[PDB]
């Protein structure tokens, strides 16, 4: 197969995928020439001139992604040796290394030595996400895929239990330098998953929202689904969410009311049973303050009442008696009927029993 | 480059050399801790290295003490020449260290003083053993056996006894060998000045220096590593109990005992977890189960240290005796309270809080509840436990909060509860999610705001539903003591209903509530304006009385009254502000003439700004 040599030498001619197809044809022909072409490329990008090195490296990464057939773990670790040295030397060739990382992370051919060498040195020398638009765009990809490969709790962390804690601050290392919305979405989704799927985040929590808040201002619903992903944002969510009841701009108020919707939905009943009084105080203040914010806060009140009712009838009864003690003159008299009547309208729209409670509590008044 | 001691010639020589050192650096390199002795292959500066060394040595030393620029440039060029990779031998840097130390102890000139400090610190960060051997050991040797002596550097010039402590505080902030040996030697001298000498301030300063050096390393987590901090602990801790045994100034003064508690908390904060447990067990055996000291049977001051011990020892390790020590300290607080001293009682309360937030679960606390007895000790116990419960963010703490509000409607006990109600919301400084530690407690930062949202509303409703001296004063004091620790700008929705009690809280003895309410009116008038406009005719003379000198108006309180007067005059339109110019101008004469002068300067500024706003 002369196609092997002609592709291996014509990649320097900036043929891009045209010679990559010939490389694949060569690999099909001789079935052993993949290693020969990659090792002949190993010193082919060793030349300092930019064209030679970058064009050899792009095809090396492409055909390495196209070669998951025979690919050993220690050979794998040796493959990223040149990836790291190219990261260390210069940029504008490190991008191809970035697609190579984002291609080698998904595959199961990641050794224990590889996961450790990654989690240590991919930020030791490269310091991912610090420079250049694409050279900061792809690091989020490579860390996302190395998370979703085996570090994600699909098979728990029986052999990747070492990377849990340090992955927190290696994702925090790659932050505060990405401004394009795609990297923002990526960081949001990474926080969302790295809190919820991942275990023992409570030891190192509340710092993963730092990158999100720095990227927080549009297409921001990923951050909003993140702050509601797991009850670990519980301690975090209110920490910001109550403050967002005091926000001035109504768009963030509405978005944060939606986030509190998913929060009350997926923080069980213990947290809502904990914070029912303060949340009703804040949401009544916002009722007096105000897809608008008013329907969002009525849905907040409805879901919160439903959560107390389904979790503990005692808590929902305490809520109902507090609401009655505070608003009964409003219902019985001719003052503030709109807001309070809508409040118990949303409350009673939860179930038949709560509706009967609302009816028996308000109809005798007026 | 000719030998000269003249200010002009030597100064131009030194500032020229300042560029040749840079050329040499750019051509060859700079120091690394591995390249501390490795020289570059060839250059012409090596042929001139003796001349530049000699000229720098005579420029700093063997020179008059009046040279500020000459000696500053001398130490700067000394440091810069050190900054080259192994081009100066350890003998040269030893001579430079000796020069810096001698010229810094001889001359007080803060130019040469702080320049020599900078040079010594750079040598410390580039030469551990060298500086520790020449400068640090000598400085530790200048101090004598007895306190309050003149540290005779030479025949005439002498420094203070605290000068050595200040110099120790200066460097060794990031030098592992320096800081560890310094902690050891300062502990040795603490023991010695307590045993063979009779001093208090020297022991206090030494233990505070130990605390500061531990803090400067726990801020880095690497100057004293986990095992390094363990070894230094094993060195200092027997040296700390042996000075506990003798009356010293750490047992004689409870403040030095608190400094020892801080030192133990810092040195156990950097302890490996595998080595925590046994130590914890030892403590769990030394303080609770057995030992001469029994915190569960007899009150003792050293118990306070054990609190800092428990927050610093591991949580997710086997600590079987946690509920029993909580019950024992509750019983001791109930029984021994008249004979408990302030340090003992505060330490046992901190121990209660540490167990509540760290070791004992919420079930132990809720099983310890007894509201039948309306005694002071019972309220202390329930408040300091439900404080950790609030710090844990649960129903009970939030529901117990309402219980407290209700019980605060009592006449003679509701007043005590109101004045003690500050405890629920305070900083801890020992149980938060500190950097490093993660097993510290069940930390929740949202406790403050949540507690406010649970307390304020009911309090204000009760105040507006109250008549008399006592119960209204209780409501005001409780809401004020809650709002004082919670940030005022973080509690916004509550401000509107808070404005009546906000205006109420401006006349009461504690300057703490005064500063808090003044800050809260600042935030309110920054945000709210209808309340300010409708209430200015009421607030202005109250701020005037605040600005008047009084047994309750501190100079800071009057300064804050000035600041609020300025802020409310800025926010309120000119219509009302014109009507309230002369009163402020007249009732401020003891404020621009009081004991402090920032108070005086700011009262002058307040008077001038009021006058210019009224005249325009």
């Amino acid at each position: 197969a002369v196609v092997t040599f002609m592709a291996n030498l014509n990649i320097d001619d900036s043929k891009a995928n045209e010679t990559a197809s010939t490389v694949t044809d060569s690999i099909v022909h001789r079935s052993i020439k993949l290693l020969e072409v990659v090792v002949a490329l190993k010193d082919y990008f060793l030349s300092e001139n930019e064209v030679e090195r970058k064009k050899a490296l792009t095809c090396l990464t492409t055909i390495l992604a196209k070669t998951p057939k025979d690919h050993l773990s220690k050979n794998e670790c040796s493959v990223i040796f040149q990836f790291y040295q190219s990261k260390l030397d210069d940029q504008a060739l490190a991008k191809e290394v970035l697609e190579g990382f984002a291609a080698l992370a998904p595959m199961k051919y990641v050794s224990i030595n590889e996961i450790a060498q990654l989690l240590r040195l991919l930020l030791d020398n490269y310091q991912q996400g610090q420079h250049l638009a694409s050279t900061r765009l792809w690091p989020f990809k490579i860390l996302r895929k190395i998370f979703d490969r085996f570090f994600v709790n699909g098979s728990s962390t029986e052999q990747v239990k070492r990377i849990n804690d340090l992955f927190i601050e290696t994702f925090l290392h790659v932050a505060n330098g990405e401004k394009d919305p795609r990297n923002l979405l990526l960081s949001f989704a990474l926080n969302k998953s790295i809190t919820s799927s991942l275990q023992n985040v409570e030891n190192f929590k509340e710092d993963l929202f730092d990158v999100l808040f720095c990227y927080f201002p549009d297409l921001k619903t990923a951050l909003r689904s993140a702050i509601t992903a797991t009850p670990l944002f519980a301690e975090d969510a209110y920490s910001n969410l109550l403050d967002k009841l005091t926000a001035s701009s109504p768009v963030v108020k509405n978005d944060t009311l939606l986030t509190l919707l998913e929060c009350v939905r997926k923080f069980g009943g213990s947290s809502i049973l904990e914070n029912w009084t303060l949340l009703w105080n804040a949401l009544k203040f916002e009722i007096m303050q105000n897809y608008t914010n008013y329907d969002a806060c009525l849905k907040i009140i409805n879901l919160m009442a439903l959560q107390l009712y389904n979790f503990d009838k005692v808590s929902f009864e305490k809520f109902f008696t507090h609401v009655l003690d505070e608003l009964k003159p409003n219902f019985k008299y001719e003052k503030d009927l709109k807001q309070t009547c809508q409040i118990l309208s949303a409350i009673g729209s939860g179930n038949v029993e709560i509706f009967n409670k609302v009816i028996s509590s308000t109809f005798p008044l007026f | 480059l000719i030998n000269t001691s003249e200010v002009a010639k030597l100064k131009l020589l030194i500032m020229n050399f300042s560029f040749f050192v840079d050329s040499y650096i750019d051509l060859f390199g700079r120091t690394s801790k591995e390249s501390l002795g490795t020289p570059v292959p060839n250059n012409k500066m090596a042929e001139y290295k003796d001349e530049i060394i000699m000229i720098l040595s005579m420029a700093l030393t063997r020179s008059s003490k009046a040279e500020v620029t000459i000696r500053t440039l001398s130490v700067i060029q000394f440091t810069k020449m050190i900054k080259m990779k192994g081009f100066l031998t350890p003998e040269e840097v030893s001579l430079i260290i000796q020069y810096f130390t001698e010229e810094i102890l001889t001359d007080n000139n803060k130019n040469i003083y702080y320049a020599c400090l900078e040079g010594l610190k750079t040598i410390s960060e580039i030469y551990e053993d060298l500086v520790f051997e020449i400068s640090l050991k000598k400085l530790l040797d200048l101090l004598p056996d007895c306190f309050e002596e003149k540290i005779r550097v030479n025949d005439e010039e002498n420094i203070h006894i605290e000068t050595i402590l200040k110099i120790i505080l200066d460097f060794t902030t990031s030098r592992h060998i320096l800081v560890k040996e310094s902690i050891t030697f300062l502990a040795t001298k603490l023991n010695r000045v307590a045993k063979i000498s009779k001093s208090r301030e020297y022991c206090f300063l030494l233990i505070s220096t130990i605390y500061s050096l531990f803090n400067n390393n726990n801020q880095n987590e690497n100057v004293l590593n986990e095992e390094d901090a363990l070894a230094l602990k094993n060195a200092i801790e027997p040296k700390l109990f042996e000075i506990i045994t003798q009356e010293s100034a750490i047992v004689s003064d409870n403040y030095n005992l608190t400094l020892l508690s801080n030192v133990l908390f810092f040195t156990n904060l950097k302890i490996p977890q595998a080595a925590h447990q046994e130590e914890l067990d030892r403590y769990n055996e030394l303080f609770i189960s057995e030992g001469k000291i029994r915190i569960l049977d007899t009150p003792n001051v050293l118990a306070i240290s054990y609190a800092k011990i428990l927050s610093a020892l591991n949580k997710n390790c086997q600590f079987p005796q946690k509920f029993t020590v909580l019950f024992g300290t509750v019983q001791l607080l109930k029984k021994h309270a008249p004979r408990m001293t302030e340090t003992e009682k505060l330490g046992y309360l901190e121990l209660l809080l540490v167990l509540s937030n760290k070791f004992v679960s919420e079930k132990d606390v809720i099983g310890l509840f007894d509201w039948k007895d309306l005694s002071v000790i019972n309220l202390e116990v329930m408040v300091w436990l439900t404080k950790g419960l609030i710090m844990q963010n649960s129903l009970e703490s939030s529901e117990i909060a309402k219980k407290f509000i209700d019980l605060l409607s009592n006449e003679e006990i509701g007043s005590l509860v109101s004045k003690l109600f500050e405890v629920f919301v305070m900083d801890i400084s020992s149980l938060k999610k500190f950097k490093g530690i993660s097993w510290n407690n069940n930390v929740k930062i949202l406790y403050k705001q949540k507690f406010f949202g649970d307390i304020f509303q009911t309090l204000v409703s009760n105040y507006k539903n109250t008549v008399d001296m006592t119960i209204k004063c209780n409501y005001l004091t409780a809401l004020s003591l809650v709002l004082k620790h919670t940030p005022s700008q973080s509690v916004g929705p509550f401000i509107n209903d808070l404005f009546p009690l906000l205006l109420q809280a401006l006349d009461m003895p504690d300057p703490e509530v005064r500063v808090s309410a003044l800050e809260t009116l600042k935030d309110t008038t920054d945000k709210h304006h209808t309340l300010i406009t409708e209430h200015v005719s009421t607030i202005v003379p109250l701020l005037l009385s605040l600005s008047l000198p009084h047994k309750y108006n501190s100079v800071s309180v009057r300064l804050i009254a000035l600041q609020l007067l300025e802020m409310i005059t800025t926010v309120v339109p000119l219509n009302y502000c014109l009507s309230y110019q002369d009163d402020v101008l007249s009732a401020l004469i003891p404020v621009l003439s009081d004991k402090k002068r920032i108070i005086r300067k700011q009262c002058v500024d307040t008077r001038q700004v009021y006058y210019e706003l009224g005249q325009i």
